[PDB]
């Protein structure tokens, strides 16, 4: 149950959303969406789980 | 058969009348378009996946929603786009003539071979295949004269009140509401949140 | 010419009328067609002279 | 001639119509926020409600939404014009109106603004021109694409005698923000990794929550930062996250963060990674002519990037490639109504050599008032191998009654019925060809289309009545003395 | 007849809107078709004329010029009946073959 | 009613609204039609009113 | 039925017959939907239904 | 167990609010009430037909389906291309009398 | 809900075919309003509360 | 990792009960076994688009 539970969490996907998105302040003049994508690809990395 | 009716005038006059009445009351009923129906079908298939990247849609739905979508019949060409927002459409345009019902029940049928393979993520969203166009018919905007309503107002009260009854109009494939509805905001503030010891 | 107009009713009785006028039409069309041929050769060999 | 005639023609597919209403759009670069968009869409409402103000009635500028790729950096306009009465002459057409847009709209400096007509079909495309799809076929990857693409745009621009308006149809590579979120780090300061993606998620994109009642309708419910808490990288750290322990722990303290260069919108055109591209036809120059310069630049790209025609190019392609099979089917269907009508072999050929003499005509028409082989043209054509036909039959069919009927001479005969016959030729001939004549002459709303039907069958008329009233006794004589 | 249709809705929705609120249609190609249709109708008619003037040139006599000039309603008619009874419609094709 | 209160008719009663009732011009047709026919076979404009 | 059920019955009892066409209802009924455009709310639409 | 302002507010409502874009839909009317059954009935022009109707409906109802309630995910949304009277009653009788 | 609505849990095999189990309060405990203060709620200590 | 009374009890005979309304349909057939997968299968008239 414990290394379910380890597996579930480590690997998501997060709607991280933009950099100055809409609603914007006034002024603002950089938008870039943020990319925070904590995925394991890999067999080690698999194994390093906590 | 010409001396037959030089014989009888009155036949050919009947027959003449006829075919000219026919052919009044047929205009009577029949449509008037600029052109028949000339392009080819299009189908649409959209899957979001919330939080990916482009190149994350490209490799994750959309190479696996098109690799089972070749095969179907009268298919003329494919293309598909990954937005960095998590959508992917993938468009299909078939032969002219094909029906275009039968075409949307079998990608439909593709889709559902196709479907298990993508992310649950995709899945839990709802992926739809509907008949797909490419330029507007008509743009209908609202203003407010007197200057009272910004934006806001103006598109919740459209989405509220014009968008669904148009949006069951005999005929209309689709409908795009260029504002937004009204929503529940909650603007949150970090320093307070952390003031208090809260997090989202 | 009779029969035939009453096929082009509208609406929703517009089939009602139409089943009328398809079936009394090709009972006409196939009465005439009866008479014109089988009929006569009816005629010429039943009917005993009188 | 009739050959070098229709050898040199350009093709097209459909042309393009006056419809009173014509787009625009905005692409502002990479990274482009929604006030700078907004800031160039004001621009362009400005000079189409001052510089156009007798033609442009309206305009419905909508900011960060595009035809193809959404985004705060891009942004259309549907600019109506006025009523066509109210536009006189060439110079107030959406033609000149957009050719003059153009000129002020290449100047910008701080984006790509394009306005360009609507298509013919305009359920096939979102603008006149051609669609190209640049495919990379050998696997090269993104990076090499919009390499070729670029290398692609410098070939074009070597060539604005043909090709004008050549823009992308997608988005460019953006900036994008990458989060690191050191697991480990949370792990120790005991922060829980759902804790750190919902905080995150809901702090700078929103979250949507559930729903509420608003004046009876089901409406969304959404959470999301505050402005000014949402706008820089510094932001990051401002955001904290409750761990185990039950103390606040910044983002700064378990993440890092650095810049990529993304594709924010990848495309794929039949299975392989492709980039779209739009364009145009000089004024004066055919869409064929541009398809084929295209097709020839993208000849001289690296190897492994293909290219293929979609939409109204497609469509254009296809009705290039099978109209030698229509002409010939046609010809053949003729030929044999002939044989069967007439019962003979000769007749039919004797016929069939009338209809070069009204396509030449047909293609002098189209070469002298500067059209195109469009799809009406072609049909046009049909109608001059029919007319041709058939004043060859108002001629041959009478001559070969009097050689069987009377018994005349070869030469009698045909001199007989060119003299008789020559009146209802004339008067046929001149009905069809006024008949045509408002098409010809035509200059409204539909004046493209109609120009194309009648401007290429009426001179065809002219042909095969001046030249088929000499040459057809010539045609019948020669066949019937070879018998063949 | 969408745009017909859309038409009549707004028509409906009109009342019930709140003070100040107006429709306006920054764009729409309906227009288009509509005049499009009525010019190659105008064309076809001129048509007509002119091929009457043009027999009248060559039979000089206005009952001979009569009996061909009737071969135009009936034929055109029929041909409406006939594009009724197949499925087609009147676009601006049909009457480029009517005009032809 | 007051201000805000629409209505709409279903069912049947929206099924009647949608039908026209083109009876009188049908049969007006149809008489016309006959009429045509009668002459045809007479030779005459005038006998088919008998 | 309608008159023994009617007299006596407390509830409203409504004995009927299913006409020819079951969609085609009563020749003179009719269905009027009252619809509250304007959001007013339930108890506002039962106001203006009185 | 919900009552009909609960069936309209959580079900009604968001199957109503995606169900658009369905070809030749006449009229659209639901129904919720107290036993908490939601009743949505899509009526469509005559001669439409009905497998492709009920596709698209289908496939509407879809989209909107997540968005529901758990509870009455499990309990089984139903989609059928009836009629709405009886065909016929099917009653069975123990006479024996035994059973319930 | 379980107790005045009933709530379906799971499902179960009899005789064969899957058929569904329901959990509700006996029909006297949920008859009348003052019903309402027999159901106790188990608090985080361990203590039933009304 | 179920076996053929679980696969049965748990999805074909709930998949076999929610399969009404599906038009020309002559006989359905379906089994579970060791490995756990449950195969339904159901055969249409000849006629039928499939």
């Amino acid at each position: 149950v414990d290394v379910i539970s380890a597996l579930k969490a480590q690997n998501a996907q997060v709607a991280a959303g933009q950099l100055g998105g809409t609603p914007p302040v006034k002024g603002q003049q950089l938008n870039a969406s943020i990319i925070a994508q904590t995925r394991l690809t890999n067999t080690e990395e698999f194994g390093n789980i906590l | 058969m010409p001396n037959f009716f030089i014989d009888r005038p009155i036949f050919a006059w009947v027959i003449a009348i006829i075919i000219m009445l026919a052919g009044g009351l047929s205009i009577l009923k029949l449509p008037v378009a600029q052109y028949p129906t000339i392009a080819p079908p299009a189908i649409s298939i959209t899957a979001m996946y919330p939080g990916a990247d482009a190149e994350t849609v490209q490799n994750t739905v959309t190479q696996v929603i098109e690799q089972n979508m070749n095969g179907i019949d009268h298919l003329m060409y494919m293309s598909s786009n990954g937005d960095s927002t998590g959508t992917a459409t993938i468009t299909l345009t078939f032969e002219s003539g094909t029906d275009p019902d039968i075409a949307q029940v079998q990608v439909q049928n593709k889709l559902a071979l196709a479907t298990p393979l993508l992310p649950q993520e995709v899945q839990q969203q709802g992926i739809s295949v509907e008949k797909a166009s490419s330029s507007f018919l008509m743009v209908v905007g609202v203003i407010n004269t007197n200057g009272t309503m910004n934006q806001d107002d103006i598109s919740d009260y459209v989405a509220a009140n014009m968008k669904d009854p148009i949006s069951r109009t005999s005929g209309v494939g689709d409908v795009q509401l260029f504002g937004s509805q009204y929503a529940m905001r909650i603007w949150m503030d970090p320093n307070k949140l952390n003031n208090f010891q809260l997090t989202p | 010419a009779v029969f035939i107009p009453m096929a082009f009713f509208g609406g929703s009785t517009g089939a009602i009328y139409r089943q009328f006028s398809i079936t009394i039409v090709s009972a006409m069309a196939l009465s005439v067609l009866v008479a014109l041929i089988l009929t006569p050769a009816l005629c010429a060999t039943m009917l005993k002279p009188i | 001639g009739m050959a070098w005639l229709f050898v040199r023609l350009p093709s097209s597919f459909l042309p393009d119509e006056d419809q009173g209403v014509f787009l625009s759009m905005a692409q502002l670069p990479a990274g482009a926020t929604q006030e700078r968009t907004q800031k160039v869409l004001d621009e362009m409402t400005n000079y189409y409600l001052t510089k156009e103000k007798d033609n442009v009635e309206s305009v419905f500028a909508v900011n960060g939404f595009g035809f193809a790729g959404r985004g705060q950096n891009t942004g259309i306009a549907f600019v109506s014009l006025k009523d066509w009465s109210q536009r006189p002459g060439e110079e107030n057409k959406v033609e000149a109106i957009t050719a003059r847009a153009m000129g002020y709209f290449s100047q910008i400096k701080d984006a790509m603004v394009f306005a360009f007509n609507l298509p013919a079909i305009v359920e096939l495309g979102t603008a006149t021109g051609f669609d190209f799809e640049l495919i990379d076929q050998g696997g090269l990857g993104h990076e090499k694409l919009t390499q070729a693409r670029n290398q692609l745009f410098g070939m074009v621009a070597q060539h604005p005698d043909v090709l004008t308006g050549v823009r992308p149809n997608g988005l460019e590579d953006t900036p994008q923000f990458k989060i690191d979120i050191d697991q480990e780090k949370a792990q120790a300061l005991g922060v829980s990794i759902s804790d750190i993606n919902t905080t995150l998620g809901a702090a700078w994109g929103g979250s949507y929550v559930n729903d509420f009642i608003d004046r009876g309708r089901v409406k969304k419910v959404y959470i999301m930062s505050e402005a000014k808490y949402r706008m820089l990288p510094e932001d990051i750290g401002k955001w904290y996250v409750r761990g185990s322990d039950g103390q606040m722990v910044p983002f700064s303290a378990f993440s890092t963060s650095r810049w990529e260069y993304g594709s924010p919108r990848l495309e794929r055109y039949n299975g392989l990674p492709s980039l779209e591209i739009l364009g145009q036809a000089a004024p004066g120059k055919s869409t064929g002519e541009a398809m084929a310069l295209m097709e020839e630049l993208a000849g001289k790209l690296p190897s492994g990037i293909g290219y293929d025609w979609t939409g109204m190019s497609y469509q254009e392609r296809l009705s290039g490639n099978q109209a030698p099979a229509l002409y010939a089917i046609s010809l053949i269907v003729v030929f044999l109504c002939l044989a069967a009508l007439y019962e003979s072999w000769s007749i039919p050929f004797s016929v069939m050599l009338v209809v070069p003499l009204g396509v030449v005509g047909a293609l002098l028409a189209a070469t002298f008032r500067g059209l195109t082989n469009d799809v009406y043209f072609q049909v046009g054509l049909l109608t001059t191998i029919g007319l041709s036909a058939k004043n060859a039959i108002l001629i041959v069919e009478f001559a070969k009654d009097l050689m069987e009927k009377e018994g005349k001479g070869l030469i009698e005969a045909t001199l007989e019925a060119v003299r008789m016959r020559l009146r209802p030729i004339l008067m046929t001939s001149l009905a069809f060809i006024l008949g045509v004549m408002p098409l010809v002459i035509s200059s409204g709303a539909g004046s493209g289309a109609q120009n194309a039907v009648g401007t290429g069958v009426m001179g065809g008329m002219v042909t095969a009545t001046i030249l088929a009233i000499f040459f057809v006794p010539v045609f019948f004589v020669v066949v019937r003395r070879r018998f063949s | 007849d969408t745009a017909n249709a859309i038409r009549a809705e707004l028509a409906k929705m009109e009342p019930f809107f709140p003070s100040g609120m107006k429709i306006v249609y920054p764009y729409d190609t309906t227009p288009f078709v509509k005049i499009s249709i009525h010019e190659v109708v105008k064309t076809l008619v001129e048509a007509i004329i002119l091929v009457f003037l043009v027999m009248y040139l060559f039979l000089q006599n206005f009952r001979a010029t009569l009996i061909p000039t009737i071969a135009v309603p009936v034929v055109l008619l029929g041909t409406f009946a006939v594009l009724a009874a197949f499925g087609f419609s009147i676009n601006t094709l049909t009457m480029f073959g009517m005009v032809l």
